[PDB]
């Protein structure tokens, strides 16, 4: 049946197997297998064993070429015959791969069919130059209030989620991915950002829940999982950014925007750190590699936003680095973040404290920040920053007899600490996001019970979307504010209030 | 008259207080930066020896 | 034909066999014909048997044992020339400005060793700014090296545009800036606003060169980019005579870019993770700021400090090299004051009485014993009360947040930035209008009157203004 389809295809491959270079394994210890031959080899090369197991060739060496095998030792043995693929790695590259889980190689280990996408392109190439880039002024929108308010984001831009371990990182990170399915559907191919989840060391388990929820989600036609899993060998973890970064290059080369998650560099330094020390390279600082700082540079200025004769495109990028004990000061966070051009970082005492998003307001920055941030939105939140500053401040306060303006801002800012929580796995339009936040600004939330806080926003966006879905979708669809606009809506805010 | 003073008081000395523990909270984290370099550095320095050798 | 076959890959540390008694000299250029058109190896070793260890400036991905080389023969040579301003250019002295072959005149080694005793300065200069808060507290230093502190933007970038405006009053010198470990779309967007601002025009004039070193070119890269860039700046001061001012960006980076090669010659890199040879790699660097018999270097370098730890060994080496150091703060930004200069935490060695001059040292000093005195007044002055001030304090007081709105002073480059036209003042008409101001001469002329001018002359103008 499907038996005879596979026996078909076996009779389908017969090739001359006149390997030009062969190699024989001189010794194979540790994944390192040392060979004799491979004369013209070019480095990085992709050679294939007797074993099957595939290669990179990372130490070209004049008595022996030093293959790092990609597969296991287990059937690997000396004398094995390494055939030269003669091809430096390339995956397949194009929309083929959205809705599809799939390994570096692109093997589908979802099973989603043999992948079938427009190119296979060489995992590592060098980043767009200076003037191979315009300067971003794209808004990207998460969904999260807070991340779209206090920390707007833009396009191909990287901004860290660096943050404390197992908080539910790949919780807020999900939550974004969720809200660019409202911008997919937009037929607009900017607002069509073709995200990939890079999913490191990650269990399979755990990556399963996840490809589970993007299909309750129905999520997976823009998302594409590059995932080497926690199994998933060093090379291959080592490799696996480099490889996605090269998915996203079609996508970005053809003009168009997304997003690439890499979830967490953490796990690929600790890949890396494996290889240099397989490979007797002194560790660097931490005891994690020294040209640690260049591999994850060669990776981050991938990430960019082409110019417009390179075809406005981009490759947005939001790194996630786990903070071990929440040490930005760790020597990884140090250079990451140096690296980087923002970052946010998630509160493990607001988390705990149920507030989520746990976004730490003051270790949160975008320093591209209110350029790609909309108009509307940016209007009705530069107070906010201005409250959340006197907030933090009357934080302390809340240790009383208070001055009645200190009493006035606790209460305030409580009612908006709570605003901007968000549950999780729940984004929001950000046509409901600009009403609720600007009637805070108006203090019109400040009255409205904590408790009720909750009833009144959910309430408040019923009432708004029956009164005026008019002024709802004007103000969707301008991006901007105007004073008729505020007017109304200081209006539309008492009467809710009233209610 | 007293229970002002006492209160007033009371409010000064917690204050003073405050800023003297952060004196010496500045002064214990400088001295804990420099510890934590020389713990890396001595780990360091048996990796070195253990590659060398 | 001096050539040899590339005999390892491992890492970018390609070892190449010569044939016997061809050999290339240690820090010698080697290009290796490429589909990638050359990749430049530097001979950083002599492993005998007619080979050697040698580095590599561009990568190595894809090569192939057994190629080829071609030996220069000496420390890459890059363009140099007038022409060669307003050029964006990478570590191998290629146009990045992408407007096509630099036009230069003559091409000159990167490498380049530290001039004579007799040639080196044998008594101090103090180099013109325009900055007041630069001309008083920190009065930049010809060959002196100048380390930027405090955050980027509308921070440092937008200073250093600001210099090379007054540079190019000051002298008509140049500038070369050269920026390791740089963000390529934050590199673009200081190109094009450099463009903006016309210290680049192509269309015109374009005083600053730009050498720009992006995190993603090799170490080896990062490494060499500063020493090329010194070779540009030398190429004005010895054989055009100038008088520059070349902007360095991290030094972080600089530290960061050769630790890296020294680990990857295998030489054991000493605490805090930093090169046996580092004090050697800033040592010839920084020998090379001077001012000669010819022109004078000069050069400001930023200096970011990792962790903000000053203990760390490359910044302590920095900092011995340091003659002044630059401390934006951001409160003072803040304050209304572009200067965003921390006027107490900037501090400069050449300030010393005989050598800024005894007038200018006793107003100095005066301006610092005023300014030190207000914000500890300040202090307490702000609980207790404004009105608890003593007679002499807010005099004190007044004349303070007079120097305060005098601080504010906008800078030329910042003309369309803070909307107001920049403010050049003269270093000796700093001191003038500082002599004034502790003799109160405007203590009696409103706070907003010293708001946003220059000098003197600009604050008789101002002060009739406020009121009139």
């Amino acid at each position: 049946e499907v038996s005879s389809i596979l026996e078909e295809r076996i009779k389908g491959v017969s090739d001359e197997a006149n390997l030009n270079e062969t190699g024989r394994v001189l010794a194979v210890g540790d994944g390192i297998a040392r060979v004799f031959g491979l004369n013209n080899i070019q480095a990085e090369e992709l050679v294939e064993f007797s074993s099957g197991v595939k290669g990179m060739a990372l130490n070209l060496e004049p008595g022996q070429v030093g293959i790092v095998l990609f597969g296991s030792d287990r059937l690997v043995k000396e004398g094995e015959l390494v055939k030269r693929t003669g091809n430096i790695v390339d995956v397949p590259v194009g929309p083929g791969l959205l809705g599809r889980v799939v390994d570096a190689l692109g093997n589908p280990i979802d099973g989603k069919g043999p992948i079938d996408a427009a190119g296979r392109s060489r995992a590592q190439v060098k980043a767009p130059g200076i003037l191979p880039r315009r300067s971003v002024h794209e808004p990207v929108q998460t969904g999260l209030k807070a991340v779209d308010a206090l920390v707007p984001i833009g396009r191909g831009q990287r901004e860290l989620i660096i943050g404390d371990r197992q908080t539910g990182k790949t919780a807020v990170a999900l939550d974004t991915i969720l809200n660019q399915k409202r911008w997919n559907n937009g037929s607009d191919e900017s607002k069509k950002l073709y995200c990939v989840y890079v999913a490191v060391g990650q269990k399979r388990s755990t990556v399963a829940q996840l490809v589970q929820t993007l299909e309750q989600h129905d999520a997976m036609k823009y998302s594409i999982i590059v995932a080497a899993t926690a199994s998933e060998a060093a090379p291959l973890q080592y490799l696996a950014p480099f490889t996605a970064a090269s998915i996203g290059e079609w996508f970005r080369d053809n003009g168009k925007h997304a997003l690439i998650v890499y979830d967490d560099l953490s796990k690929q330094a600790v890949a890396y750190r494996q290889l240099s020390l397989l490979l007797r390279r002194p560790p660097g600082r931490e005891a994690y590699p020294g040209d640690v700082f260049y591999l994850h540079s060669r990776l981050l200025e991938r990430a960019a936003k082409l110019s417009e004769k390179e075809g406005s495109g981009s490759l947005t990028a939001l790194p996630v680095i786990e903070t071990q004990g929440g040490d930005v000061s760790a020597y990884i966070p140090t250079n990451v973040i140096s690296i980087t051009d923002g970052q946010i970082f998630l509160e493990a005492e607001l988390f705990y404290k149920g507030i989520r998003p746990a976004i730490n307001v003051g270790l949160s920055v975008s320093r591209v920040g209110s350029a790609a941030q909309v108009k509307a939105l940016k209007q009705v939140a530069g107070s906010l920053k201005l409250f959340l500053a006197q907030y933090r401040e009357v934080a302390a306060f809340a240790q009383s007899d208070l001055d009645a303006s200190t009493k006035q801002t606790l209460v305030r800012g409580e009612r908006l600490t709570q605003l901007l929580k968000q549950n999780q796995y729940s984004p929001l339009a950000t046509e409901e996001q600009v009403p609720l936040i600007y009637a805070g600004v108006n203090g019109h939330l400040d009255g409205i019970e904590l408790s009720r806080i909750g009833e009144f926003e959910s309430s408040f966006l019923s009432y708004l979307k029956s009164n005026h879905n008019e002024l709802l979708t004007e103000i969707r669809e301008k991006g901007e504010l105007s004073k008729e606009l505020l007017a109304s809506l200081k209006s539309a805010t008492e009467s809710f209030v009233a209610t | 008259q007293g229970y002002a003073a006492e209160i007033s008081a009371r409010r000064n000395a917690m204050d003073n207080a405050s800023k003297n523990a952060g004196d010496m909270i500045n002064r214990y984290s400088i001295l804990y930066n420099r510890t934590r370099q020389a713990v890396i550095t001595n780990e360091l320095v048996d990796i070195i020896t253990g590659a060398s050798s | 034909p001096i050539t040899g076959k590339v005999t390892a890959v491992i890492g970018a540390i390609v070892d190449v066999h010569f044939e016997q008694s061809e050999l290339p000299a240690i820090l010698n250029a080697l290009e290796i014909k490429t589909p990638q058109g050359k990749l430049v190896l530097e001979v950083a070793q002599h492993l005998g048997e007619n080979t050697v260890r040698t580095i590599a400036m561009d990568g190595t991905e894809g090569l192939v044992r057994g190629e080829k080389v071609l030996d220069t023969g000496g420390p890459i040579s890059v363009p140099v020339g007038r022409e060669t301003l307003g050029r964006i250019i990478n570590v191998i002295g290629e146009p990045i400005d992408e407007r096509g072959p630099i036009k230069s005149k003559l091409r000159k080694p990167i490498h380049a060793d530290p001039p004579s005793f007799a040639e080196q300065s044998t008594s101090a200069e103090i180099l013109e700014t325009g900055i007041k808060v630069v001309d008083l507290l920190a009065p930049y230093a010809r060959g002196g090296k100048i380390g930027l502190f405090g955050g980027a933007g509308v921070g440092k970038t937008v200073f250093i545009q600001e210099l090379i405006n007054n540079i190019a009053k000051a002298h008509g010198g140049f500038s070369v800036f050269t920026g390791v470990g740089e963000r390529t779309r934050e590199g673009n967007d200081l190109y094009r606003e450099m463009k903006e601002t016309g210290v680049i025009n192509l269309e015109g004039e374009s005083k600053v060169a730009l050498v720009f070193g992006q995190m993603n070119e090799p170490p080896g890269a990062r490494a060499r980019v500063a020493l090329t860039g010194l070779t540009i700046a030398e190429y004005f001061r010895d054989e055009e005579g100038q008088d520059v001012l070349l902007f360095i960006d991290n030094i972080f980076r600089f530290t960061q870019a050769g630790s890296e090669v020294s680990a990857l010659l295998g030489r054991i890199p000493s605490a805090v993770g930093y090169q046996p040879t580092l004090a050697t790699d800033m040592g010839l660097l920084q020998e090379r700021i001077t001012t000669t018999k010819k022109g004078s270097v000069t050069s400001v370098q930023a200096v970011y400090v990792p962790a903000d730890d000053l203990t760390d060994p490359a910044p302590a080496t920095t900092f011995a090299h340091l003659d002044a150091t630059t401390v934006l703060s951001r409160g003072i930004s803040e304050l209304g004051i572009y200067p965003a200069v921390d006027p107490l935490d900037s501090k400069s060695r050449l300030l010393d009485a005989a050598v800024v001059g005894q007038e200018h040292y006793d107003v100095a000093s005066k301006v610092q014993e005023t300014l030190q005195t207000y914000k500890s007044l300040q202090d307490i002055i702000a609980i207790l009360g404004m009105d608890e001030l003593s007679e002499q304090d807010k005099l004190t007081v007044e004349r303070a947040r007079k120097i305060q709105r005098f601080l504010s002073q906008p800078f030329a480059v910042a003309e369309v930035f803070t909307g107001i036209p920049g403010k050049l003042v003269r270093l000796k008409d700093t001191v003038a209008s500082f002599k004034a101001v502790l003799e109160g001469k405007y203590d009696n002329i409103p706070e907003h009157a010293f708001y946003m001018v220059g000098g003197i002359e600009d604050v008789v103008a101002k002060a009739e203004k406020l009121a009139a």
